[PDB]
RNA sequence: AGCUGUCAACCGAGCGUUGAUCCGAGGAUGUCCGAAUGGGGAAACCCGGCACGAGUGAUGUCGUGUCACCAGGCGCUGAAUAUAUAGGCGUCUGGGGGGAACGCGGGGAAGUGAAACAUCUCAGUACCCGUAGGAAGAGAAAACAAAAUGUGAUUCCGUGAGUAGUGGCGAGCGAAAGCGGAGGAUGGCUAAACCGUAUGCAUGUGAUACCGGGUAGGGGUUGUGUGUGCGGGGUUGUGG
RNA sequence: CGUAGACGGUGAGAGCCCGGUACGUGAAAACCCGACGUCUGUCUUGAUGGUGUUCCCGAGUAGCAGCGGGCCCGUGGAAUCUGCUGUGAAUCUGCCGGGACCACCCGGUAAGCCUGAAUACUUCCCAGUGACCGAUAGCGGAUUAGUACCGUGAGGGAAU
RNA sequence: AGCGAAAGCGAGUCUGAAUAGGGCGUAUCCACACAAGAGUGUGUGGUGUAGUGGUGUGUUCUGGACCCGAAGCGGAGUGAUCUACCCAUGGCCAGGGUGAAGCGCGGGUAAGACCGCGUGGAGGCCCGAACCCACUUAGGUUGAAGACUGAGGGGAUGAGCUGUGGGUAGGGGUGAAAGGCCAAUCAAACUCCGUGAUAGCUGGUUCUCCCCGAAAUGCAUUUAGGUGCAGCGUCGCAUG
RNA sequence: CGUGUAUGUGCGUCCAUGAUGAAUCAGCGGUACUAACCAUCCAAAACCACCGUGACCGCACCUUUCGGGGUGUGGCGUUG
RNA sequence: AAAACACAGGUCCGUGCGAAGUCGCAAGACGAUGUAUACGGACUGACGCCUGCCCGGUGCUGGAAGGUUAAGAGGACCCGUUAACUCCCUUUGGGGGUGAAGCGGAGAAUUUAAGCCCCAGUAAACGGCGGUGGUAACUAUAACCAUCCUAAGGUAGCGA
RNA sequence: UCGAUACGGUUUGUGUAGGAUAGGUGGGAGACUGUGAAGCUCACACGCCAGUGUGGGUGGAGUCGUUGUUGAAAUACCACUCUGAUCGUAUUGGGCCUCUAACCUCGGACCGUAUAUCCGGUUCAGGGACAGUGCCUGGUGGGUAGUUUAACUGGGGCGG
RNA sequence: GGGAGCUUGACUGCGAGACGGACAUGUCGAGCAGGGACGAAAGUCGGGACUAGUGAUCCGGCACCUCUGAGUGGAAGGGG
């Protein structure tokens, strides 16, 4: 789970760098949870996967 | 998150109170449960808030006030107003359950909520004693009519 | 005025001034396979679902259409659970795959060099992925410069400069400002109160009450916008 | 003869024999590029310039950290630009940028956009060029050429 | 126009409290003087200093860099039609033997245990063809054959053999484990690409003649068959 | 495997002939659902007893000269 | 082609069950349509007599009170610039000391993890498994004299 | 259960002589009581070997007047309450028990769905605010990887 | 070489002409302010009788400096 379903945060790509200096490729994944977002406030809730910062940022919605 | 309460809970306010709560508190509990409600303005998470809250004391149902209301419902023929046609009947716009809601509370009397009428299985698209089921309770239909006139 | 393409001859047939063969542009047909897409499949080969010609005493056959899956729009329908929905049905619109280079965005080696080697280099290379277009990305400064009534979007060339720097300060790496040029083209919207409006709540007490004014009245924008859409009367600094 | 002496062919060095060449002319159709009118929108439902006082001037944003990527800059005193994670501001006495902070001073009004030209390339088509190769050369391929042949395959791959 | 690290100063400048000396500069050269013989200085006066663009040539830098050559490394793919193992579904195993368990009958057993007799026809049972193997031997050893042949030899109802269709794929598979097998290659397969890898190493480097003409030493070296500099060669200038 | 024909049996209905209708208005038992009762059931609060000594101290040491440790002489946090 | 591998049998360890283990980034799968009398792993290797001592080193399994111990919002103090205070010259302005609000650095006290240190287990875990020399130790010999060192000293059995 | 921040009800201060616990400096020194200061068995408990703190019943017109200097003159009265045992709120913290709503469940039943051990919606039952991975962080880590493991040397190694 | 007196010539700061010198390290210091004494005048000293007792560069520490300070003022940083 590296991708949020409503913005799309990708993870981001970089190097994990030692103390010698090796610089060794690594993922910066997006702390996407599964969320059972509720589209309409009716209540059936459709799961998906969305960015902590998308559920910060009340894109999501858990009704 | 800073919310306005729509009814009681403990020591977070009373209807129309407000206060800050922790987002999961606020985005899992209050805001699905209906509860509470984010201030995005002061003066409509008060006004909106108020009335939800007297709303949602009118219209909750009961074991036996479930049966009183269905005998409440079953009293006449209701009536709304939308535009249509000069004759194909195409309704302009589209009855709501907050219409026959609305329509039901100023001619029959009885006070009740969104969750009772079963507007889309009565398909009302033109005119006349189209009828709805207001599910009172878990299993008390009425079959309450309704009229369609011109706007 | 010869032609019936060529290897590529041999014929036997023929065509052609009434205009052939030949050239150019439109069309028509365009088997089967291939994204292949009715289903299947070992590709080009196997099996199927309306109306017509048949093929009759009839089944059997072949001709034409059409029939994949996806998304998106629109109509119905609205399971388990009740307004209400995933989904299912029907119809339109697209997508699929290929392509040598160039583009953009991501992933990203190692040989190699460092006379070893890991930092580093190789190199953001090769390769890989996603995607375009005829170009693409960037583009109309909350910029750069430094006290000059300085320039005034971006891009691309030459310089600045193998400089300043950077670097196990090793091997190496290496700008920018400024300047000279190619090109020139400093358009529109989002905010505000609301003009107006359209539409999703709550009913107070259906009067706040509206054309902005005063001055007649009922039951009116019900009245209150918090939520959106829409033509703005809307819209850059020493301010709209 | 020459506005034609480009190049080729023709039985051997052809301006004058031939296709041509200089120079002229030729599109029914289709496509492209232009204008010319319908047509489309807007402005006219108006243009002018000055005063003083509240709201507005793009938010999960800027900013701040923890880890990275990028820049001459290899973490360094490390600004500016950026990804992921948290934390998270005000709207002009605001906010950034001047490689950290100022009586400072200058640049100005980001967090939403679209924008031609100058630019890169040539699968393909057209017309040409060569102090390029000339059959072991030049394309692997002047012939059958990605053919024959080899390999299960990816692929390799001629000779004439 | 240099000196210095710059406020910088400038034919001077840096160092220095110290006009103390030095460093580096003021092209060069000539005359005059003043000086001191510490190797010559100081001023003064004369002529006025020569770069920079092409371009040839030799070296050199970055590139493949004079040419050929590794084992190997990386990226992406191709291979389980050979082989390893496994999965599905089939097939085969001439002939003989031995004779298990059970199941009956008789002795003994108080009765059982047990012992004989019959039936029974079990076994990774025995002998032995097909079949599958590959122990010994001779031959082949530019073979008939890139692993075989002839004689013998092991298994041969099983952990058997085998057909067909499948699956596992490279730092991976499979392995009754030999580092074995994975398409005649396996201590990391193969093909293409990075790629003209890199190699202080080996080899090769093509016409002529005239002049000169070495070195195999020193020092240093992750150095000792390499290299830097010196030494020694040559060609230009300058001194002679 | 399909079409036409003829007959043989062959059997549909408006019909006909047969089986059944089979539930209603009253009215009972069994699920026994409303609440409550029984059989079983595992517990919280208070409650006691113990192993035990997270707290305490010395009391004895093979002895540090007992003078550091640890177990019994013990009331304890029954702290687990 | 064997003495090697395997083998049936053993023992240890792991595993409470989309187990452990393994292939996978993940989902999922196998394990297993199984269930601790089952699986996976390690070693040994029918069967018979047996597998003696040692937990010191290193693994593993538990944890004894401490100490060490990153990542944080624990942020004293200190340092930058300055509204401003003081004084010197000097007076159409620069020289010292003090310096709030702030914003910008470096950041100490204190602060809790695992691991380590540490205590007990574990040898069919990897691995260990001595002397004396005073005796008649019998001068074929197993014990005995009573001796230092560790955790122990090679027990039965076998042995050119 | 224990913490930290804003104020806070009353004593709490033998300094040295001493009504003798001189409350912090001023107001003080008419400000202090009948529903009610006192000495008191005592309510309530705090010591500097000074006695103390507000008082129910007593008690009743109560202390006081540089009461004598011990400068602060009885804490007998005024502001901040100053060393300071206890303050009650709101903000934010280590930890234990939990209420379920996040999230989890390969536990059940339903429906999409004729087909369905997929998955995903509903629901029930369980976990549960843990776990899971996200960022950052410490440890273990030949499981994998890239590498390094000098030269001289009467060959190399050992030795030097 | 052995003794005493004083003292701190590692003149430290500036430095002679010179010389030892594959490329990367040494000897005198004659002069200058400021010293050391002994002394008395003259006088001598840049650690040692002499040759060993040490390690380039890079990176950073620490002190002082009338050096730079990315718009200006400082500052960080750099430099000597």
């Amino acid at each position: 789970a590296a991708v949020c379903d409503i913005c799309g945060k990708g993870p981001g790509f970089g190097k994990s760098v030692s103390h010698s200096h090796r610089r060794t490729s690594r993922r910066w994944n997006p702390n996407i949870q599964p969320v059972r977002a509720v589209t309409r406030p009716g209540g059936n809730k459709q799961r998906i996967n969305a960015c902590t910062s998308c559920i910060k940022a009340g894109k999501v919605s858990r009704a | 998150m800073k919310l306005i309460l729509t009814a009681e809970v403990e020591h977070l306010g009373a209807a129309g109170d407000t206060v800050e709560v922790k987002d999961g508190y606020g985005r899992n509990y209050l805001l699905p449960r209906g509860l509470a409600i984010v201030a995005s303005r002061g003066a409509e998470r008060q006004a909106e808030e108020i009335r939800r809250a007297r709303e949602s004391k009118v219209i909750r149902d009961i074991e036996h006030a479930n049966e009183l209301k269905t005998a409440l419902e079953g009293l006449g023929d209701v009536t709304l107003s939308v535009n249509a046609a000069g004759d194909t009947g195409k309704l302009f716009g589209s009855v709501t359950a907050a219409d026959v809601v609305n329509a039901i509370k100023k001619a029959g009397g009885p006070n009740l909520d969104k969750r009772t009428v079963q507007l889309a299985k009565a398909h009302i698209k033109s005119v006349g004693t189209h009828p709805v089921t207001v599910k009172l309770h878990t299993g008390v239909e009425a079959k309450v009519s309704l009229n369609v006139v011109a706007q």
